[PDB]
C-alpha cells in the first residue's frame, strides 16, 4: 500500500553522464555509443548569449575546441556536428555502459525521471510531469544543463528531455534528444516567459483511481456527468478539457474499481465545486496532477481494497 | 532568461 | 532555482539487489562483498508467522534451503547467520559491484532515499523520512521486503533501512542493516499499531528557509519568541517541541538568509495560528517536514535570491 | 499486520 512520487531507477542513466567544457564553460554530456550529446550554448561566452548565431559560433571551434572528461579519464573528440540545439560530439571510445535505449519526444502531461547533474556527476533523482504549457518544476542549479530526462521499461532507457534554462517565474525550459525544444523556447538571454498552464485532468482522474485502489471511496457521489457538462466545469477551473480518448485511457482503471469514467468526472466536478476542506486524498490536501494512469497502474496493487 |  | 524531493542516485544500490528464496517464500536482498543480507521472515510459512520461533525454524534449514539470484546467475550458499531480524548469508562470490559503504542506524526525523525492488529488480526510488513514530510512509507492495532504505555522501553508501512489513494504517516499518527494529515493532503477525506521531518542527523550519533562499519572504513577521513560548504553541499543534540543538542546527541556514532562528520560529507560530489559506510555500499548501536541514542545503543555491 |  502507499503511493509516492516515484523515480525510475537511474544507474543506467548515471553511466552515461560526462563532462564537457568549451572555453570557460562547463555542462553535462550524455555519452551513449561514440557519441556525447550537450546544450549547443556550451560554445557561447554570456555576451555571445543575447544574440547567438551558433551556426558562426560553431564554424569557429575545432574538435580539440571541446574538452570530454568521463570520470577522471579525458575523451578525445574526432568530430562534431550540430543538431537544432545540441551538439553531437563523437568521440574515440565507445561507452562501455550504454544501455539499451530510444529517443523519445514526450508529450504534455506524461511524466519523466530526472537526474540532477553538475560537472558530469550525478547528484540526484526525481520525477516530474512535461507541463502543459512545455515547462516542467524541476530543481536545477547553475551546471546542471545536460541533465536528463528518462522513462525506462524493461531494460530500454526512453530518454525524452535535456535541460537548458530557466524562465523567470522559476520553471525549467529544454529539448527533446535531438534538440528540438519543448515548447515556444529559444536558446538565448532574451525576454521569454512560460505560457499560462492549466491543471491536467486525465491525471487528477487517474490519481482519483489511485485512491480507490488503495481503498479510499470518501469524495465518491450518486451522480453521473455527461463529457459536455464536466467540460463546462473543467473550463470554468482552469482544467484542461476531458476528451473521449482521455475517458478510453481511464478504461483499465475503471475496471479495476467498476467506477465509471463519467462517475468519476461527475465526482471531481463536485470536489472542484465544494472542495475537499479539512479532509485529504492519498495524504494530498490538493488535487495531484503529476501522476499519468500509467504512473498509477505501475505503482498500484492490480487488486483493489475493495 | 537564465541559460544553466 | 525550485525544490522538489529528490532521491539519491540509485546506481551504487541496484548493483547490490538480489533475489532470496526459502521454500516457497521469495523476496529481496542485499549482497555486499561476500554475504548477502535479508529479513529473516524468509524462513517462515504464514503460520509459521503467528506466533514464529526463528532459531527454532533456523536450526532446521541448512545452506542449500536458500536460493539466491543474482540477476540470471545461481550463488551458492556456504553459510548463514541470524543477526536480529537478518540472515547474513555467506556467498562463493564477493560482489563485484559492491560500493565503498557503511551501515548507519538513521534518528528520527532523518530522510533517505528507497530502492523499491521486486524479485530482486529494482522498480523505483523515492525519499521518505523516519517518522518521529518510527514508521515511514512508503509505497511497497507483496514482495517488497529487503528493499533498502540509503544515503550517499561522496562515493560511500550508508545504508541504514531494510523494508519488513506494513501496518494497518497503510505505514511501513523495517530495520537497519544489524536487522533491529526501527520503533517497538516484531516481524510477526500480531496485532501491531502505530504510535501516535508528530510533525517533525526541525524540518518545518529548515524548509522554510529553503522557501527564503529560493526568493520568498511573504510569511515572514516583526516579531520574536522565546523558545519556551514557541513550545506551548507547538504542542497544541502537535509539533515536536524544539530544542536548543535544534536552533543551533539551524545556524548555517540562518546566516545564509540573515533571518534568526527565533524569529523563523515567531513566523511558524504565526502560520500555525493564523494559517496561510490561500498561501503557498515552495509550491505547497501546507507545512512540509519531509526535508532535514541538509536536505536544504544540499538543494538550494549556497546564495540567497534576496 | 502485513509482512511484504
Amino acid at each position: 500500500s502507499g503511493f509516492r512520487k516515484m523515480a525510475f531507477p537511474s544507474g543506467k542513466v548515471e553511466g552515461c553522464m560526462v563532462q564537457v567544457t568549451c572555453g570557460t564553460t562547463t555542462l553535462n554530456g550524455l555519452w551513449l555509443d561514440d557519441t556525447v550529446y550537450c546544450p549547443r550554448h556550451v560554445i557561447c561566452t554570456a555576451e555571445d548569449m543575447l544574440n547567438p548565431n551558433y551556426e558562426d559560433l560553431l564554424i569557429r571551434k575545432s574538435n580539440h575546441s571541446f574538452l570530454v572528461q568521463a570520470g577522471n579519464v579525458q575523451l578525445r573528440v574526432i568530430g562534431h556536428s550540430m543538431q537544432n540545439c545540441l551538439l553531437r560530439l563523437k568521440v574515440d571510445t565507445s561507452n562501455p555502459k550504454t544501455p539499451k535505449y530510444k529517443f523519445v519526444r514526450i508529450q504534455p502531461g506524461q511524466t519523466f525521471s530526472v537526474l540532477a547533474c553538475y560537472n558530469g556527476s550525478p547528484s540526484g533523482v526525481y520525477q516530474c510531469a512535461m507541463r502543459p504549457n512545455h515547462t516542467i518544476k524541476g530543481s536545477f542549479l547553475n551546471g546542471s544543463c545536460g541533465s536528463v530526462g528518462f522513462n525506462i521499461d524493461y531494460d530500454c532507457v526512453s530518454f525524452c528531455y535535456m535541460h537548458h534554462m530557466e524562465l523567470p517565474t522559476g520553471v525549467h525550459a529544454g529539448t527533446d534528444l535531438e534538440g528540438k525544444f519543448y515548447g515556444p523556447f529559444v536558446d538565448r538571454q532574451t525576454a521569454q516567459a512560460a505560457g499560462t498552464d492549466t491543471t491536467i485532468t486525465l491525471n487528477v482522474l487517474a490519481w482519483l483511481y489511485a485512491a480507490v485502489i488503495n481503498g479510499d471511496r470518501w469524495f465518491l457521489n450518486r451522480f453521473t456527468t455527461t463529457l459536455n457538462d464536466f467540460n463546462l466545469v473543467a473550463m470554468k477551473y482552469n482544467y484542461e478539457p476531458l476528451t473521449q480518448d482521455h475517458v478510453d485511457i481511464l478504461g483499465p482503471l475503471s475496471a479495476q474499481t467498476g467506477i465509471a469514467v463519467l462517475d468519476m468526472c461527475a465526482a471531481l466536478k463536485e470536489l472542484l465545486q465544494n472542495g475537499m476542506n479539512g479532509r485529504t486524498i492519498l495524504g494530498s490536501t490538493i488535487l495531484e496532477d503529476e501522476f499519468t494512469p500509467f504512473d498509477v497502474v505501475r505503482q498500484c496493487s492490480g487488486v483493489t481494497f475493495q | 532568461v537564465t541559460l544553466x
